[PDB]
């Protein structure tokens, strides 16, 4: 089976992208981080997202800024249901206060954990139309770092359907 | 004697075979190795079992008792962003 690592496009459909938004605008609005994550079929080189989850998380203010934490049992949860489903984890998205980038507990913590995993950071709480070109985007490698994806190389890799 | 046991990781199945006297933490590595499970270490995964019973990852396979092919579920202690 053709590994996550190979992947090099990713067919967004646009209601998973309203469903991203929705979460990260609302709790955005109360002045929190959110995070969702998007999963669906491997077929190659092609990625076909199927779905936005949207895993149950807690909100945490740290010493600088803001946090979300999803616990253990929704990750085991989480598991299982991708099992159940058929399904593969792409991606994890969350929102930053202001400018978008992976911070060092971004880089420590995730949830989407497999070489060739995407990480998107949406900036300013959400609160402008989700944008390909506006994010910071990020990809795991082999090493487990996880290098800046560019908005060109970005907007390339995910075509968003209708 | 060898157990097969089928992990599961991020919904990926993957089967390790298990000697009784390893511990359960030696499928765990090889687990995550297989299904290139890099971005947090093996220390932060624990495994569950399909009741949701925590497994003591330092017990070595033999005294689970386990059938001769058991599934678990190997997942992350804890997710963060922000
Ligand atoms: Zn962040």
């Amino acid at each position: 089976m053709t590994p996550l690592e190979d992947v090099r496009t990713v067919a967004l459909p646009r209601d998973c992208v309203s469903t991203v938004q929705a979460h990260l605008r609302s709790v955005g609005q109360q002045g929190h981080a959110g995070m969702a994550l998007w999963v669906g079929v491997q077929q190659d080189q092609h990625f076909v997202i199927a779905e936005t989850v949207i895993p149950a998380q807690r909100h945490i203010r740290t010493s600088d800024g803001v946090c979300v934490m999803v616990p253990a049992e929704e990750l085991h949860r989480l598991n299982v249901w991708l099992y159940k489903r058929g399904l593969t984890l792409l991606a994890q998205i969350h929102s930053h206060p202001g400018r978008a980038y992976h911070s060092t507990t971004d880089d420590a913590y995730a949830v989407a954990t497999t070489i060739g995993c995407l990480s998107l950071v949406v900036p300013n709480f959400a609160r402008e139309p989700f944008d390909l070109a506006r994010v910071a985007a990020y990809r795991l490698d082999a090493r487990a770092n996880w290098n800046e994806v560019p908005s060109a190389a970005l907007t390339r890799m995910i075509t968003i359907t209708s | 004697g060898k157990i097969e046991i089928i992990v599961v990781v991020n919904g990926q199945p993957t089967q390790v075979e298990a000697n009784p006297n390893q511990p359960l933490h030696v499928v765990r590595t090889k687990a995550l190795e297989n299904t290139q499970n890099v971005a947090q270490p093996p220390d932060n995964w624990e495994f569950k079992d399909e009741a949701g019973n925590l497994l003591d990852v330092d017990k070595k396979i033999g005294d689970f008792g386990f059938a001769n092919t058991v599934t678990l579920f190997l997942s992350l202690k804890a997710g963060v962003a922000g």
